[PDB]
């Protein structure tokens, strides 16, 4: 099996800016038989390049494919808002085709503090039984955020989930969402609830919580 | 002009075989090669296999040599991906994907590239069953009132199988928003939020409403998110 | 090596 390495799995890039992606295989790819796709969020992928260097009609020829053998580049000369998005190859230089891991595109833009808001659960949810306590991260930039749950100061694992947006179109920040679950009982037996919030642009944890009851 | 439609999202039951099909119009059926391609959420893209219909020629990835079946009926120009054994992991949208062609029309020469694609089939294993969500608020700090951003939204709960959509003030309210990408919890039921940032002193001029969505389970809530107001 | 896929190009 011929395996497809997308190395760096992200670039972040400014508007405008030019850009290299690179594919390498772990053996020769036969008669050149590398294609690059592109996916956005939501969308299926689209053909880019064929046959290494091939564009077909109606690509934008700002996207270009150079390279032979092992080791192949896409290049795009300048990045339109709509081009940040993901990149694979992929190999049908034999039977078995493969894709590599893909390398994602996105927009570089100046560090931004997440700006952390804890909601309690609602009466509603709590006469259901249960208790869901939120966290939001909102508009920070880089990507890269930590959240950690806080009851009485006792750390929590397992009882949490999180998901983050995909990069606003517009001012190019991410937002997470943090979930915290625990049965009215569990719920009530504690009191000082917890999110601490660690990011590149905070020099030091950021906390918010609320006490139970208050 | 090459049309690849797929049949709709469905839900899959662990160990069962999954059947999803792709109508092509266009172009040529028999002559142009067609392969499968899936995503799991999150994920990159994986090869599966094809086939060229006019002699019914096969070629599946090993990985699932052994789980696969990929026909092609040249009376309706549809072909069929067939998956059996199914597992959670098994979750992801598959997509069919017919070779592209060289020069005017869609007929030329074949690129063997993939050039013409489905919308792609979400297929859900889970033994989860249909069920609707509660929507609950998330509403605004009162530690925040004078001066300042208020952040407030609803948080849906609960509820199989995907999607859920959710608007602010029936799409009138855009600016601030955030819906997140819903998360499976531990009991196979999906949950997701939605936020929104608003100037603090709109929390007295203005009111928020989430209107969410959930068609399978015929689910339809606007729920007014407000300040709590508590005593002592 | 025989690469499926190149074989409709061959048919074409």
């Amino acid at each position: 099996e011929i395996v497809l390495t997308q190395s760096p799995g992200t670039q972040s890039l400014s508007p405008g800016e030019r850009a290299t992606l690179s594919c390498r295989a772990s053996q020769s790819v036969g008669n050149n038989k590398l294609a690059w796709y592109q996916q956005r969020p939501g969308q299926a992928p689209r053909l880019l390049i064929y046959g290494a260097s091939s564009r077909p009609s109606g690509v934008a020829d700002r996207f270009s494919g150079s390279g032979s053998g092992t080791d192949f580049t896409l290049t795009i000369s300048r990045l339109e808002p709509e081009d940040f998005a993901v990149y694979y190859c992929q190999q049908y230089g034999q039977s078995l085709s493969t894709f590599g891991q893909g390398t994602k595109v996105e927009v570089k833009r100046t560090v931004a503090a997440p700006s952390v808001f804890i909601f309690p659960p609602s009466d509603e949810q709590l006469k259901s039984g249960t208790a869901s306590v939120v966290c939001l991260l909102n508009n920070f930039y880089p990507r890269e955020a930590k959240v950690q749950w806080k009851v009485d100061n006792a750390l929590q694992s397992g009882n949490s989930q999180e998901s983050v947006t995909e990069q606003d179109s517009k001012d190019s920040t991410y937002s997470l969402s943090s979930t915290l679950t625990l049965s009215k009982a569990d719920y009530e037996k504690h009191k000082v609830y917890a999110c601490e919030v660690t990011h590149q642009g905070l020099s030091s944890p950021v906390t918010k919580s609320f006490n139970r009851g208050e | 002009q090459v049309q690849l439609v797929q049949s709709g999202a469905e839900v899959k039951r662990p160990g069962s075989s999954v059947t999803v099909s792709c109508k092509a119009s266009g172009g040529s059926f028999s002559t142009y090669a067609l392969s499968w391609v899936r995503q799991a959420p999150g994920r990159g893209l994986e090869w599966m296999g094809g086939v060229i219909p006019l002699l019914t020629i096969t070629n599946y990835a090993p990985r699932f040599q052994g789980r696969i079946t990929i026909t092609a009926d040249r009376s309706t120009s549809t072909a069929y991906l067939e998956l059996n054994s199914l597992r959670p992991e098994d979750t992801a949208v598959y997509y069919c994907a017919r070779e592209g062609t060289t020069g005017w029309g869609w007929l030329g020469k074949p690129i063997g590239a993939f050039a013409h694609w489905g919308q792609g089939t979400l297929v859900t294993v889970s033994s989860a069953s249909t069920k609707g969500p509660s929507v609950f608020p998330l509403a605004p700090s009162s530690k925040s009132t004078s001066g300042g951003t208020a952040a407030l939204g609803c948080l849906v709960k609960d509820y199989f199988p995907e999607p859920v959509t959710v608007s602010w003030n029936s799409g009138a309210l855009t600016s601030g928003v955030h819906t997140f990408p819903a998360v499976l919890q531990s009991s196979g039921l999906y949950s997701l939020s939605s936020v929104v940032t608003v100037p603090s002193s709109s929390l007295g001029t203005q009111t928020y409403i989430c209107n969410v969505n959930h068609k399978p389970s015929n689910t339809k809530v606007d729920k007014k998110v407000e300040p709590k107001s508590c005593d002592k | 090596g025989w690469n499926w896929f190149d074989i409709t190009n061959w048919g074409k």
